């Protein structure tokens, strides 16, 4: 419920950048903070070529990942499920492409 | 290597985002967009040796910012940012400072005590004998006035923390 | 990668049946499943129909997500888990009422 | 009302699901799909008594899964195909195992053989049935057909009765 905010990790885009993060409600949209995301980066529809992602690994580089459908409501998707044990979990802005790939084969 | 956790505390439009962007990523920001929470990792050497630094962006935005109370446990060291140009943001300090030293419980706390658009000489409201005073107020704490724009100080920031942390 | 055993749940579909289980390798796809699930509740039709990550607690799913085709629910239910205190299941819903329901 | 956990166990293709399904839906099955691990949900009346059975409708051709079955479930339906002699031979290892995860010499059970409407192709006789039964600490026995409703209901309802005490 609550209007939290949301760590969107920045695994290389802007060197230095370990995350940046926007205010999500539980309305909020994955494409919707796909958009503010890159803004947010520093990057007129750039927005399909970007995924937001709900990756997952030890601790970091993520094990697998999940690209989330622009109709999902990334509050949700942190607040109601979560990694199995031992296991650390975050938020990632990708290459569509990239991440389409890595939650095929990892 | 050492991590460093450094947290950039202030008012809005301070200059702590430029501040920031410009000590990692070289470049001086443009426009100004309300930060919520953002993180930086940056390698550079101190004394010899070579550090990682995390550095935290924080927001102007006090009251949409309850989140102060888990970066002030959990940073290191505070670089407090006021602009010379805005009173306001200067006498907003004395809070913040305290809100530290309530934290973690203690006035011996690495600390630098920073003036920002020190290139603006031309609008400042806040005299160099009041933020080098307040510093002596403030346990004899470490002072300097910088420019994100004119790369015054910028390094000098961080440096300085690391070397307060180090014990 | 290990083959493990999905209990797909049939919120009314089949009478009294309560769960069909499906056995699921982790190169295993929702539209794989959800044609092995149709055929086995005894139901392309297939693309009608929609695998679905439903939560609630101590019934009636307090919220769910319809999982693409493409994804692999093995790996869907070994490396995440619901709320501590929530309950998970896998249901077979029609695709109308479980994108109605996403909402 | 008081939910009674009942599982039935077997070989490959004795009518564990025909036998299951007949009774929960009221349908014969004639098709031949494995099970891997379906569950039902019927409500019956047992001796003035409004009861819930869950039955799990077990996988024939999977051992990883099977401990947790025998831990779980109170009530066991083993059952043969009279078709088919090897199933009969399968079961002995059956009741031991269930004897063995429980660690109890007094276990609700009944030994079921199937498909009885096939009379004319019979390899184990009703003498061989009770036989075993008997063997069994003096275990319950049936023949059914899942097909013809011959004894369906009373595989289950027995389960519950035995339960009961
Ligand atoms: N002339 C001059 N301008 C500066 C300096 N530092 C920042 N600015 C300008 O002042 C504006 C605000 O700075 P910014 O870094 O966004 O401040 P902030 O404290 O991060 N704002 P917030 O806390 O709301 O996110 C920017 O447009 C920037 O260009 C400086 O040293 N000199
Ligand atoms: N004529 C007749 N056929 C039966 C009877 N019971 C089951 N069958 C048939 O035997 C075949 C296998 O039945 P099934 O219920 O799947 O047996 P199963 O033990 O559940 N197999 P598995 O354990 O591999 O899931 C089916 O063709 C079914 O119709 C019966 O009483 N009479
Ligand atoms: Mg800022
Ligand atoms: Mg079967």
């Amino acid at each position: 419920a609550p209007p939290g905010v949301l760590k969107i990790f920045g695994a290389g885009l802007a060197s230095g950048a370990n995350y940046k993060s926007v205010l999500a409600t539980a309305r909020s949209t994955a494409r919707e903070l796909v958009a503010e995301a890159l803004e947010r980066y520093g990057l007129s529809s750039c927005v399909d070529a970007f995924a937001l992602c709900d990756a997952l690994g030890r601790p970091w580089r993520a094990e697998h990942l999940r690209v989330l459908g622009d109709s999902e409501r990334p509050l949700l998707v942190q607040e109601l499920w979560r990694a199995r044990p031992g296991w650390a979990r975050r938020f990632e802005l990708r290459g569509r492409e990239e991440a389409r790939r890595l939650e095929q084969e990892a | 290597m050492r991590e460093y956790k450094l947290v950039v505390l202030g008012s809005g439009g301070v200059g702590k985002s430029a501040l920031t962007v410009q000590f990692v990523q070289g470049i001086f920001v443009e426009k100004y967009d309300p930060t919520i929470e953002d993180s930086y990792r940056k390698q550079v050497e101190v004394d010899a040796q070579q550090c990682m630094l995390e550095i935290l962006d924080t927001a102007g935005t006090e009251q949409f910012t309850a989140m102060r109370d888990l970066y002030m446990k959990n940073g290191q060291g505070f670089a407090l940012v006021y602009s010379i140009t805005a009173q306001s943001t200067f006498n907003d300090l004395q809070d913040l400072r305290e809100q530290i030293l309530r934290v973690k419980d203690t006035d011996d706390v690495p600390m630098i005590l920073v003036g920002n658009k020190c290139d603006l000489e031309d609008e400042r409201v806040v005299g160099k004998e009041q933020g080098q005073n307040l510093a002596r107020q403030w346990n004899n704490c470490a002072f300097l006035e910088s420019s994100a724009k004119s790369k015054i100080n910028v390094n000098e920031i961080f440096y300085d923390l690391v070397r307060q942390i180090n014990r």
